[PDB]
């Protein structure tokens, strides 16, 4: 998963955790490490985050 | 008895309109006058008449004034039964409204009560929010299927269906309707929602609506933003919301003291005061050789200077930079394509301790389609539409709303630091766009505004800050500062001879003697000079266009050194302004084809007007 | 819920407490023509009403009359509702407070007041509902609790009168010699030192003398008292404690309660109609003490209010 | 069935424009594009009602104009002639600065920044390399504006000369705000994905303006489309990577004054460093109050305001079209 | 709706409903003058000291300020209401802040002002918002439809409001009074209704320093967060410190134990005549039938004064305010006493009342 | 393509291609079931084949008790001494699902939109509902790229209008994923 963020693009970086509107229920949005489990995460701009 | 009384009133108004109306002599307004009204109406065949109150209380010693006043909607078949039979004594399908006129007393909404049902009064306030034109049927051809259902009918009344008696042939009571949607007659009606005036409601409390029906004649007069007379009819209207008012509210438990035997259909009714009306008319020679002493003069323009607003005391770039918005561009359109503005943008930047509150006061006190607006509780819109729905299926009706009503007119608001950035959005495109677009919610739109802006701003800290730019004391954004022309600065100072000038003339103007500051023009010839002005539209045909040029390069050659001063470009729209600014100027001098001078002293104007801004 | 029908005793929290409105047993309605009154029972919670007549003389006649009624000569009752909170000192290791109604009819209401601890002893029957249609298995009915006599810990001053057998035990207390410093040792007696400040603090739960002056203006009739110093002198073991002896007292920490906590709020109310302002910290506990912690960290907002 | 309300142009003064259904048939559906003029010949009916029963007065007919033929008031490609006929222009040496002076009537000079206009319009190879990676085939066009400068015409122009253009703004707004997000759809329930403007503009030229007035969710938008040219979403229940080789035509704004100091762009503007690290091409405009200028630009000036050697914009229209096909 | 112990209403603003309720029977809405005390207030009114005696009267539990408690009774005779044929409308409205050190019973001075005016509605600091003052556009439950509520100010419409906490607003409160303050009006315009309407007002303030003791050697202007040119639009402002002497304290203390002592209200009974309420009858006499005017005979010591007052230049300054300020407090001066012309005799303390405040500001 | 959908297409076997947005819960549609008179106390069966018309149903229970066409004399005889000298009846409707003896299947509900590259560049864009069979169900992550071969039906039920307005909808028969693309 090729992330340069910041989050990116309209999916942000780290294991977010959105309550479904309907149903009031919680579910694990993603993110960018939570997609990739048993890989290669790889980031641009690691200075400027 | 009764029918001997309407009918008794029925033969003294044919009676009445029969005979001589006109008491004047061969200096007239000649005899007679009813007959050439019925005949002028036989020629264009347009079928109304407008008949007066003042001749019916001239004659009968206020008998039958006080027979139709009262109740009049017990007296409309009578009366419009005797008019048509003396159509058919004098006349050759027709529809007849009776439109009375000229009351003597006018009531507000304030006074409304509930003894004063069905009667005649004159109600005056303010329009908001108009609907649009839908059909009505009055005229039913409704009977069943078994077998003849050719029955022209009832539900003239609101009802609407269906037909009770006489049924069918054959079936009976109470066989009826299906209805008939091509054998009818239609007419078309609006419903306006009048609020009350501005100038009369008792402190302090909030502004009360009403309801208001025109049919007929009168669709259409209405103006969204203007004030009204109406005609009083006054009906019932049928409401149902009003439960758990509290009560006790009556009901119509039917009876049974009557049938013998050997179910519950019993009801409620609540009901609300509307209003309906026939006749709209919008209020709310011998001078034109006046307009002629008013053009061969030549000190009309130091005339109009010196007699804008007598309660100012100072300075009079302002009152000049007033008397040009008050008197428009050109704003014709161009090829193909793109038209040009058009209007003209004066927006004052000064001090607290100013009173530039006055000019304000003096313009939306004075001049047609203007709206004040003090805005911080603007908010949103607003200044937009709302829209509004829903009034009864369907609805989708515009409100009015603050900025757009005042078009071709003077909106002039305050204070544009303390309003937030969607109203900065708002203005940007009500200023570029001249209309403005909408998605509120549903409906989508576009609408249209062609205003001019009087603005009154803040500066950041309140004073001068003389050694800053003028552009770090604005606090708003970059692209509406561009629009802008010109901007008058006011600051000032200490001179004992305009401290004593100025304290003198403001305890005599809190002295009533003397109130006699009088100007040269009066109040109302001034505006009649605005009407007749606008209708010039010069186009110049002058050569000294290049000098114009020329003018504006040596404008353009002391601020390119040095931009320590208010650093400006300078921008080529000055160069378009410079065009709106003379033709206004021609526009005041009743003059066309414009002279070189005149690029002078509006070139003047903006010199001097700028040297206001460098410091 | 094998309790249903019993005599039982419960003990917790009182929380929003609603206003007292009629509510009606029997309605007595005029016949006009037989000259009846004809009665009607209502026992649930909505009724109709009815129509021409049921006498004996208005009935098995042709022509029936036709009735309306009269409040004069009904049967009414007050009626209130409010709720026990669970007491938080008798839940398990890891779970959150109940809640179960009580209504009140008769003699025995404006006994409730918001915010205390309190013993209510009643019967305990069922009222008939299920929540959504779609969820009814028949015939779930979602019981309450009616209330029969209210015995309060902490009883509240100044709702007393009698004082002869009073006086076995205060006699004794002011016969034991030097009541004074007696009761200012008693106010926490589990720290030690700092006998000044018990001194001041008894001084606060005495308090007095409010005074109108025919003004009218008023003047207090209080005493407000700081606390500084860091931060082992143990100071929240005494506002624990004297916001634990006198009645009517609210501990409230920094942040904690919003500004909008602590003063009122609007919200709509249920079955008893309609918007009623819901108090907070401050309305609730007035003629009382309420103690504050951690006053620097508080909003500024907050400053003005107590200000 | 489609709704439709009155001309905006020429209202009179003081009113409203109003609405009236319009109910299409077989033949003329899909004919129309919305937000442009139209015209109809059609009947005037009014539905019947529902069911009348108790209410208030008064019974209110609705109306509705049943069409029976639309026309537009009152797209573009080759056939053999302009393909044989395209040949004769091809082989002149005179054809650049003919394209270059072709472009732009209204604004006088500037001939560099308008080759840049017309280099990136025309286009590039994309390119693959056998097997891995692409480079790029765009061309990215940043333009150092300054108020009192014509760009606004320029890009302006651009969008009404290509194929496929969307004209976005930044802040303010208008639809779309280049980026992507599920969201709900007024006219019809269902939720939509709606893609971005660089979703949009495949293959084609977004503009974008004013990048000063931008959040960094934007940012990072424009950032991840000139990075590896694909927009990847993940909210709410949907994970896709949806495709954008856009090419982007900015106009930027300078700080304050219209060139502040004489140190360079990046010290000049308030942009950073990544973003300039894509831009290709880079415009300044120019000048100082210089005496030829005054004079060429105002006497166009009044030229232009007293009215109250190219090739016509459709030859070269199409042969930009089939250039790049 | 009157009453008998506090104020009675105004009567310009009455006047359309004093046009209507003749053709129908009513109640009487004003209070009724009788005829035997009348002969008393023109027997009280021959007093000499009555400038001292009635500001003496007004708060008997609260001994200083005589100046401040002048100036409050001066804010109940306000002005003359004249009104032009076209424009004008000038009201009697003036408006005074008091600041300076707190334990100075800033309190109940407001608390009385809420209890003698007819009108009167009580704010406070952070407790507001621009929605909280106007526009109140809500939700009715028993009938369910969209009514709209009259806010703070427009139940302010004729009479006293206060406002307490005076620094801390925000900026889009105190942005409501540039328009309350200048052109007495009020400019809705939002989606209920688009009208302007009118809500004259008194409005009296108050602010506590950053100090909060008042320290010397530093500028007046700086020791309250207002802006000078706000701070300058207000008529009367006070500052009101503390003496760090002796002689006073012992006549205070005196007061407080003649206050407390005998559980019985006795305040001030000697050596002084208070009236109870012969007072609120002798204002609302003194509110409808007198019309003052300001002929000629004044305006050379009242414009030489205010040139006067613009020699300094070279803290606060003085604008046209100050010469508004000087007319309407000065036939504020003239409506007491019952004379309907004014004389240049006693202009001299309407500008002292000012030049108290001046000595004041020296430090 | 999407954008040209005519009612000329109406039931025929017509291909697209688009991107999944959402699919839904899982159903439960039965295939054999067996019933019971709770009068005459009677057994049937009742089975079922194609399952997807949506709001027609497919089937109903029968509205008699279905016992008096017998081709049997004794039976006639007891269910007319069911009474003493009128005829018996079960009805109105009268039958009960046994649910210990039957089978049940499965069903989806999709929804499909037309790819954003083209052409709603002016427009919004439009969208169409899906269904699935026994074994379609559940083999879609939603937001990959498709090509389903259906069946262009119609139905009729309510909107969210007249007159004789019907919405559309596909079947799918079948379905099949891109290659791969992961
Ligand atoms: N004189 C004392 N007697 C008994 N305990 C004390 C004494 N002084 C301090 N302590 C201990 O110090 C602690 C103070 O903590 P606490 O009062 O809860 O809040 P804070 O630390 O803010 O005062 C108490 O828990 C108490 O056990
Ligand atoms: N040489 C020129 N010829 C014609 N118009 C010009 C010229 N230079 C500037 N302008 C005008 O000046 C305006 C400057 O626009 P600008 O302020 O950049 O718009 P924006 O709001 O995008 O900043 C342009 O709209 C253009 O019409």
């Amino acid at each position: 998963v090729y992330t340069s963020g910041k989050g990116s693009s309209a999916a942000g970086l780290t294991a977010s955790v959105q309550r479904d509107p309907m149903t009031r229920e919680f579910y694990l949005e993603g993110g960018a490490m939570v997609l990739a489990d048993g890989g290669v995460v790889c980031i641009d701009e690691f200075d400027k985050m | 008895v009764d029918d001997v009384t309407g009918e008794k009133v029925r033969e003294a108004f044919e009676q009445f309109l029969e005979d001589f109306s006109v008491q004047s002599t061969d200096t007239g307004e000649v005899e007679k006058v009813y007959r050439a009204q019925i005949e002028f109406m036989k020629i264009y065949d347009l079928n109304t008449i407008y008949i007066d109150y003042q001749h019916l209380s001239m004659r009968e010693n206020g008998a039958l004034a006080m027979a139709i006043s009262e109740q009049y909607y017990r007296f409309l078949p009578f009366l419009q039964k005797g008019l048509r039979r003396v159509v058919r004594k004098y006349a050759p399908e027709r529809v007849f409204q009776i439109s009375f006129f000229n009351l003597p007393t006018v009531h507000r909404i304030r006074d409304i009560r509930s003894e004063k049902i069905g009667s005649l009064l004159s109600i005056s306030g303010t329009v908001t929010r108009t609907s649009e034109v839908r059909p009505e049927l009055y005229k039913a051809s409704f009977t069943c299927d078994m077998c003849r259902a050719i029955v022209d009918n009832v539900e003239q009344s609101f009802k609407y269906t269906e037909p009770t008696f006489c049924p069918n042939p054959s079936c009976e009571n109470r066989a009826f309707w299906t209805l008939n949607v091509t054998r009818s007659r239609f007419l078309d009606w609006q419903k306006v929602r009048i609020q009350e005036n501005a100038n009369e409601i008792p402190t302090g409390s909030m502004p009360r609506t009403l309801d208001v029906i025109l049919r007929g004649d009168s669709v259409e007069r209405a103006k969204p933003g203007d004030r009204c007379k109406f005609t009083g009819v006054e009906i019932v209207v049928p409401d149902v919301t009003q439960l758990g008012l509290p009560g006790v509210k009556p009901s119509s438990t039917l009876d049974t003291r009557g049938i013998s035997k050997t179910s519950l259909g019993v009801r409620d009714l609540t009901y609300k005061i509307s209003f309906l009306a026939c006749h709209v008319i919008s209020i709310g020679s011998d001078e034109i050789n006046e307009l002629k002493e008013m053009v061969k003069d030549e000190h009309i323009y130091d005339k109009l200077v010196r007699s804008i607003a007598p309660a100012v005391f100072g300075h009079e770039a302002v009152k000049k930079g007033i008397l040009l918005q008050m008197l428009g561009g050109v704003h014709k359109s161009t090829v193909e394509g793109i038209k040009l503005r058009g209007d003209i943008n004066i927006c004052v930047v000064g001090d607290p301790s100013t009173s530039k509150s006055q000019f304000l006061k003096y313009v939306v006190g004075f001049a047609p389609r203007s709206v004040y607006t003090s805005g911080k509780a603007s908010s949103a819109a607003g200044l937009t539409a709302a829209v509004v729905r829903d009034e009864e299926g369907g609805d989708y009706t515009i409100e009015a709303g603050a900025l757009m009503l005042a078009d071709n007119g003077i909106c002039c608001i305050d204070e544009f630091d303390k309003m937030d950035i969607s109203d900065q959005v708002a203005i940007h495109e009500a200023m570029e766009q001249q209309t403005i677009s909408i998605a509120k919610a549903g409906i989508h739109a576009t609408l249209n505004a062609r205003t001019s802006i009087l603005a009154a701003a803040n500066p950041v800290g309140g004073r001068y800050n003389r050694k800053l730019s003028l552009r770090g004391n604005l606090n708003m954004t970059a692209p509406i500062m561009s629009r802008f022309d010109l901007f008058f600065v006011i600051l000032d100072d200490c001179n004992e001879k305009i401290d004593t000038e100025l304290a003198s003339h403001i305890v005599d103007l809190h002295m009533k003697r003397d109130e006699a500051i009088e100007p040269p023009f009066s109040a109302e010839q001034l505006r009649r000079y605005i009407k007749y002005a606008r209708t010039f539209k010069p186009i110049l045909t002058k050569e000294a266009r290049s000098y114009l040029v020329e003018k504006y390069k040596e404008l353009r050659k002391d601020d390119a050194q040095g931009f320590s001063r208010s650093s400006y470009r300078i921008t080529v729209r000055q160069l378009e302004s410079m065009i709106r600014l003379s033709e206004a100027i021609a526009r005041a001098n009743c003059v066309d084809e414009i002279t070189p001078s005149f690029i002078a002293e509006a070139y003047d104007l903006l010199r001097q007007s700028i040297i206001r801004v460098d410091v | 819920g094998d309790f249903l029908g019993q005599l039982i005793t419960v003990r917790g929290i009182i929380t929003r407490v609603s206003d007292v409105k009629p509510a009606v047993e029997v309605i007595a309605y005029t016949c006009d023509q037989c000259g009846y009154e004809v009665f009607q029972e209502v026992n649930s919670r909505t009724f109709t009403p009815l129509s021409e007549c049921t006498s004996e003389e208005c009935s098995q006649n042709q022509t029936k009359g036709q009735l309306f009624m009269s409040t004069r000569a009904s049967k009414f009752s007050a009626f209130q509702e409010c709720k026990i909170q669970e007491l938080s000192q008798q839940v398990p290791v890891g779970h959150i407070p109940r809640s179960l109604n009580i209504h009140v009819n008769g003699t025995l209401v404006r006994s409730l007041s918001p915010g205390d601890i309190v013993d209510v002893t009643g019967i305990f029957l069922p009222a008939p509902y299920t929540g959504f249609k779609a969820l009814k298995a028949g015939l779930l009915t979602e019981t309450y609790l009616e209330a029969q006599f209210v015995r309060q810990h902490k009883k509240k001053f100044a709702s007393f009168s009698l004082t002869s057998d009073v006086e076995e035990r205060v006699m004794e207390l002011i016969t034991s010699g030097d009541v004074y410093n007696r009761l200012a040792k008693s106010i926490a007696p589990e720290i030690y030192g700092n006998l000044d400040v018990k001194k001041a603090l008894l001084l606060l739960l005495v308090g007095g003398v409010d005074k109108r002056v025919g003004d009218g203006m008023k003047i207090r009739g209080d005493i407000n008292v700081c606390l500084m110093g860091d931060p082992g002198v143990a100071k929240s073991q005494l506002l624990k404690a004297i916001c634990k002896i006198s009645p009517r007292g609210v501990y409230t920490t920094g942040k904690g309660s919003s500004g909008v906590g602590l003063t009122a709020a609007v919200m709509k109310d249920p079955v008893t109609d309609e918007m009623i302002l819901e108090g907070g910290a401050l309305v609730l506990a007035d003629n009382g003490i309420c103690c504050i912690d951690e006053f620097d960290k508080m909003d500024e907002s907050d400053r003005t209010a107590i200000h | 069935r489609v709704t439709l309300q009155e001309a905006p142009g020429t209202v009179p003064p003081g009113r409203l424009p109003r609405h009236r259904e319009v109910i299409l048939l077989a033949d003329l559906v899909d004919v129309s594009k919305p937000g442009e003029e139209v015209e109809v010949t059609g009947i005037y009916k009014n539905n019947y009602d529902g069911n009348l029963n108790a209410k208030n007065g008064f019974p209110v007919f609705a109306t509705i104009i049943e069409a029976n033929s639309i026309k537009r008031r009152e797209v573009f490609s080759w056939t053999e002639e302009e393909e044989r006929e395209f040949r004769k222009i091809s082989r002149d040496r005179g054809i650049i600065d003919k394209i270059i002076s072709s472009m732009a009537p209204s604004i006088y000079g500037h001939r560099d920044i308008k080759t840049a206009v017309a280099c990136s319009l025309f286009g590039g190879v994309p390119k693959n390399v056998n097997g891995k990676h692409s480079i790029r085939g765009d061309i990215n066009v940043l333009l150092l504006g300054d108020p009192g400068t014509a760009k606004s015409q320029i890009l302006k122009y651009v969008e009404k000369t290509a194929h496929r253009a969307v004209f976005a703004t930044g802040q303010g707004a208008s639809a779309v705000g280049l980026t992507a997000s599920v969201r709900k759809d007024p006219i019809t329930k269902e939720w939509t994905l709606e893609g971005g403007a660089l979703v949009l503009a495949d293959k084609g030229v977004c503009l974008i303006d004013e990048f000063d007035k931008m959040n960094d969710q934007d940012r990072t938008s424009i950032h991840e489309a000139m990075e590896q040219q694909s927009i990847s979403i993940s909210k709410a229940g949907i994970v896709t990577t949806l495709q954008a080789r856009c090419s982007i035509i900015a106009a930027a704004n300078p700080n304050g004054g219209r060139y502040n100091s004489t140190l360079p762009l990046a010290q000049n503007v308030s942009l950073t460093e990544p973003i300039l690290s894509r831009f290709d091409i880079l415009c300044v405009v120019r000048d100082l109050v210089d005496e030829e200028a005054d004079e060429r630009l105002a006497t166009f000036v009044v030229d232009s305001h007293v009215r109250s050697s190219p090739i016509p914009q459709e030859l070269l229209m199409k042969y930009i079209h089939y250039a790049r096909t | 709706v009157s009453d008998k112990r506090l104020d009675v209403d105004t009567s310009t603003i009455e006047q359309e409903l004093m046009q209507n309720k003749v053709d129908h029977n009513e109640v009487e809405e004003v209070r009724q003058i009788t005829d035997q005390d009348l002969a008393k207030i023109r027997e009280v009114a021959a007093r000499e000291d009555l400038y001292s005696l009635l500001a003496r009267s007004i708060a008997p539990s609260i001994y200083e300020l005589e100046d401040v408690k002048k100036g409050i009774l001066l804010q109940l005779f306000g002005g003359t209401n004249k009104t032009f044929t076209k424009g004008g409308r000038y009201r009697g409205d003036i408006n005074i802040l008091l600041c300076g050190d707190p334990s100075t019973s800033k309190s109940q001075i407001l608390q009385y002002v809420h209890k003698i005016t007819p009108r009167g509605v009580y704010t406070s600091g952070k407790g507001s918002s621009a929605v909280g003052l106007t526009a109140y556009i809500t939700r009715d439950v028993d009938t369910k439809q969209l009514v709209l509520e009259s806010g703070a100010l427009v139940l302010s419409d004729g009479g006293v409001c206060c406002i307490d906490e005076f620094d801390k607003m925000s900026d889009s409160t105190r942005s409501v009074l540039h328009e309350v303050m200048e052109q007495q009006t009020i400019s809705i315009a939002k989606a209920g209704i688009i009208t302007t309407l009118n809500a004259r007002s008194s409005i009296l303030a108050s602010a506590n320093p950053i100090g909060s003791r008042y320290n010397p050697n530093l500028p007046v202007t700086e020791n309250i967060d207002l802006p000078p040119p706000l701070l300058s639009r207000f008529d009367l402002v006070y500052l009101v410190l503390d003496k760090v002497d002796e002689k006073n304290d012992r006549e205070l203390a005196k007061h407080l134990t003649n206050l407390y002592l005998e559980d019985k209200p006795e305040h001030i009974s000697q050596d002084d005549v208070l009236p109870v309420e012969f007072l609120t009858m002798y204002i609302s006499y003194a509110k409808e039938h007198i019309h003052p005017i300001i002929t000629e005979a004044a305006k050379t010591e009242l414009v030489r004064a205010y040139v006067g007052m613009r020699k300094m230049g070279d803290r606060i300054t003085a604008t046209t305010r100050q010469l508004e300020s000087m007319i309407r407090l000065a036939e504020a001066h003239a409506k007491m006493k019952l004379k309907n012309v004014v004389e240049l005799e006693d202009v001299q303390e309407a500008v002292r009342l000012i030049r108290s405040a001046i000595k004041d500001y020296a430090t | 393509p999407l954008r040209d959908l005519d009612s000329e297409h109406v039931s025929k076997i017509v291909r697209l291609s688009g991107i999944i947005i959402s699919t839904s819960v899982l159903s439960s549609r039965a295939t054999y079931l067996s019933i019971m008179c709770r009068n005459c106390r009677h057994t049937t069966s009742i089975t079922i084949n194609n399952f997807n018309s949506i709001t027609g149903n497919t089937v109903s229970l029968p509205r008699s008790c279905l016992s008096t066409i017998e081709s049997e004399s004794s039976m006639a005889n007891e269910s007319n001494i069911g009474d003493e000298s009128t005829k018996k009846n079960c009805g109105p409707d009268p039958y009960i699902i046994i649910h210990e003896s039957s089978k049940f299947i499965d069903q989806q509900f999709l929804k499909l939109q037309e790819i954003p590259e083209l052409v709603p560049v002016g427009e919004m864009p439009r969208n169409l509902t899906m269904t699935c069979d026994r074994y379609l169900t559940n083999k879609v992550i939603p937001g990959t790229r498709v090509t389903i071969v259906g069946i262009y039906s119609i139905y009729n039920s309510k909107n969210g209008s007249g007159v004789a307005i019907r919405t559309p909808y596909i079947k799918i028969l079948g379905i099949q994923s891109d290659v791969e693309t992961s």
